[PDB]
């Protein structure tokens, strides 16, 4: 088994991602994990892309949240979102669920899922 | 190398005269950081269209695929860089270059409703019937993100 250089490649973007405390880190997105129960992985995905558009959307343009690391943080969510094309697929996935999380909360549970997923080609 | 380094840095951060002057003192207009982006990637990118031209100018290649295939193309489309599009197209782009994924500039410009950049890429010859790994053409990925007005544009075709 091959090791995928897509995983790969999105790996290191979940890396810098949750490295970096940012001030913008701290605010929240809706928790899509807590709403895949029997949801497939493209779903899952896709929700978890959505949402992340949508906040590097909404606070790309954030005067709060600017001067510099904000700029990396918005680079790397974009990032994310085209290492996820070949996972989740050019598709908006909404979920009624209330639940939030934190975005470094967030995104270390999507860098749990994905480093599990790539640990599958040491078999 | 070091030099390469700090071009890829200055264009990802807009410095026209900083890109202007490693070049000139050796850096490679082709430099590779380890997920493939070249300093043409990063200017297309960031949106720094005057680096885009410097670079092009001195031999960047403007079909330079990072890891996932992606090309400065499709980061413009991304982003929604028209005149960035514009400038790739004219120095050689390949219009339908196509990532790991099966995603073409087309698809990009169509998911995040940039129907001027669909426009361009359209009259530049982008394959309306080019599909993805998951089946679906530009226009499919338009109306189903609600694209409605470049979902129609791409139907009649």
């Amino acid at each position: 088994h091959k090791c995928d250089i897509t995983l790969q490649e999105i790996i290191k973007t979940l890396n810098s991602l949750t490295e970096q405390k940012t001030l913008c880190t701290e605010l929240t997105v809706t928790d899509i994990f807590a709403a895949s129960k029997n949801t497939t992985e493209k779903e899952t995905f896709c929700r978890a892309a959505t949402v992340l558009r949508q906040f590097y959307s909404h606070h790309e343009k954030d005067t709060r949240c600017l001067f510099h690391r904000h700029k990396q943080l918005i680079r790397f969510l974009k990032r994310l979102d085209r290492n996820l094309w070949g996972l989740a697929g050019l598709n908006s996935c909404p979920v009624k669920e209330a639940n939030q999380s934190t975005l470094e909360n967030f995104l270390e549970r999507l860098k749990t899922i994905m480093r599990e997923k790539y640990s599958k080609c040491s078999s | 190398s070091d030099l390469g380094k700090k071009l890829l840095e200055a264009a990802r951060a807009g410095q026209d005269d900083e890109v202007r002057i490693l070049m000139a003192n050796g850096a490679d207009v082709n430099a590779l950081d380890d997920s493939g982006y070249t300093p043409l990637h990063l200017a297309a990118e960031d949106g720094h269209l005057e680096i885009v031209e410097v670079l092009l100018k001195h031999g960047a290649d403007v079909n330079a695929a990072d890891r996932l295939g992606d090309t400065p193309l499709h980061l413009a489309a991304f982003v929604g860089h028209l005149e960035i599009v514009e400038v790739l197209l004219k120095a050689g782009a390949d219009v339908n270059a196509v990532d790991l994924a099966g995603v073409t500039p087309l698809h990009v410009a169509a998911f995040y409703g940039h129907l001027e950049i669909v426009e361009v890429l359209l009259k530049a010859g982008a394959d309306v019937n080019a599909q993805d790994k998951f089946g679906k053409t530009p226009a499919d990925i338009a109306a189903d993100n609600g694209h409605e007005d470049i979902a129609e544009v791409l139907q009649k075709l």
